[PDB]
């Protein structure tokens, strides 16, 4: 709050002294007057040309040569002219290449297609625990394994327990489990892939699985880094079909993301926060505990676990606070943690139609019918049948 | 007398390649440290401050180059 406020006077000089202070290091200031440092500017404006195409290294030799897929014609078989060696190089990353003729220049960018841009939402949210409107628990499960290994190994390593992979989020939906996964992703301070499900999934052939191994390789060259692979049962169990060109692409997207993960064993390169709204009716074919070791399930807010969700939301918020938080939570019946945030922001909107301003204790006990309504007309009320 | 005198020796072309990149170093060195560096704290009752120790924020400089209006005689 107050330590919030104070970072952004920080920042707001940080900012202005960043931008002159860049200008003197990076050159024409420090323009190279050094034997290696003037060799690769100088050389590389040589070979090059203009235009120039973009490659990914399909696989390199040791003799000095290496076959790449340029993006227009045909492949290549370029030998590395100049420049990088063959260490600093590795397949399944995009190098630059020219015209003139096709080599690696060099990689120094951690790549560059279209497809890492989507990819990098690499800056990261302001997101941050006890932000979110969570349970206290459920964070701090997330945390466990996904965090802790990395900032503290000490207790892992005295404990003798072993590190995973990754962790699988699955509902009932409505629970924050994107939320969740920001929230962390902060706290690292270590690069934020994301993905959605869906874009893996084309109707274009094999085009699918490249990128499905291609978010874990982009990961790795940028580590640290977390891999947010949203709604993962997307690419996997849950339908396509079987009659629109998901009868072949499905099956090849959901196995390659499979095998990955799953390995020889459980590999431990980069971590992933995986979200999914179920596992609940879908089919087998997904991770399973001890590669990712913790799977975490979320229930459904019972009476005890509201306070929590609750008071972190009260205090944006307004007159609520006259009336007890405990009495409120206690009349209201059990629903899951998205219809507990619907409720308290139908409360400041309800106010503007009654003509108020904003939340009072009759907005706060209306909003708690309306959705509880949407509800109880969707699925079973209340006795037998 | 002096509205017809011998004009300067040149600038000459020579000269004028050379200067830039002397002029190139000292201009981002410049600019850089004396634009960023500040000791004022301006939502105080002092103006900036009494001095504590000396400043680094410093001026630039400005020649120009002498000339007279249009004419032919």
């Amino acid at each position: 709050t107050q330590c919030r406020l104070k970072l952004l006077k920080l920042e707001r000089i940080k900012d202005y002294l960043l931008m002159e202070e860049e200008f003197i290091r990076n050159q024409e200031q420090m323009k190279p007057l050094e034997e290696k440092q003037e060799e690769e500017r100088s050389k590389v404006d040589d070979l090059r040309g203009t235009p120039m195409s973009v490659g990914t290294l399909e696989e390199i030799i040791d003799d000095n040569h290496a076959i790449v897929s340029t993006s227009v014609g045909s492949e290549h078989y370029v030998s590395i002219l100049s420049f990088v060696d063959k260490d600093l190089l590795e397949p399944g990353c995009s190098v630059l290449l020219n015209h003139k003729v096709h080599a690696v220049i060099g990689v120094l960018m951690d790549d560059t297609d279209p497809l890492v841009t989507v990819m990098k939402v690499e800056k990261a949210p302001q997101e941050t625990y006890a932000d979110i409107g969570g349970l206290d628990n459920q964070i701090q499960e997330i945390k466990e394994s996904v965090e802790l290994p990395l900032t503290h190994p000490e207790y892992y390593e005295e404990m003798g327990i072993k590190p995973p992979k990754g962790v699988i989020l699955y509902g009932p939906p409505g629970t924050g489990k994107t939320l969740l996964a920001k929230a962390v992703a902060n706290q690292t301070s270590a690069t934020f892939l994301r993905v959605v499900g869906s874009e893996l999934i084309q109707k274009y052939l094999g085009d699918g699985p490249k990128l499905v191994r291609e978010l874990f390789r982009v990961a790795e060259e940028h580590a640290p880094s977390i891999v947010f692979i949203d709604e993962i049962d997307a690419i996997g169990t849950k339908r396509y079909d079987s009659n629109s060109g998901g009868e072949r692409e499905i099956q090849r997207t959901m196995l390659e993301l499979l095998n990955q993960l799953d390995g020889f064993d459980s590999r431990g390169d980069v971590k992933v926060i995986m979200a999914t709204n179920r596992i609940e009716t879908l089919d087998p074919a997904l991770i399973r505990p001890g590669r990712i070791d913790r799977k975490i399930e979320f229930p459904l807010p019972d009476e005890k676990t509201k306070k929590r969700i609750f008071q972190i939301h009260t205090s944006r918020m307004t007159l609520a606070d006259d009336v007890t938080l405990d009495d409120l939570i206690m009349a209201k019946d059990d629903l899951s943690g998205a219809d507990i945030k619907a409720i308290c922001t139908e409360a400041g909107l309800m106010a503007l139609r009654e003509r108020r301003m904003k939340v009072t204790n009759e907005d706060f006990k209306k909003s708690k019918e309306n959705v509880l309504y949407k509800k109880q007309e969707g699925t079973p009320e209340g006795l037998y049948l | 007398p002096s509205t017809f005198a011998y004009p300067a020796p040149l600038e000459v072309p020579k000269e004028k390649e050379k200067e830039k990149v002397s002029t190139a170093v000292l201009s981002i060195t410049a600019k850089a440290k004396k634009k960023e560096k500040e000791k004022e704290k301006k939502e105080e009752e002092k103006m900036e401050v009494d001095e504590a120790e000396k400043k680094e924020e410093k001026e630039k400089k400005k020649e120009p180059e002498p000339n007279f209006q249009l004419l032919d005689n």
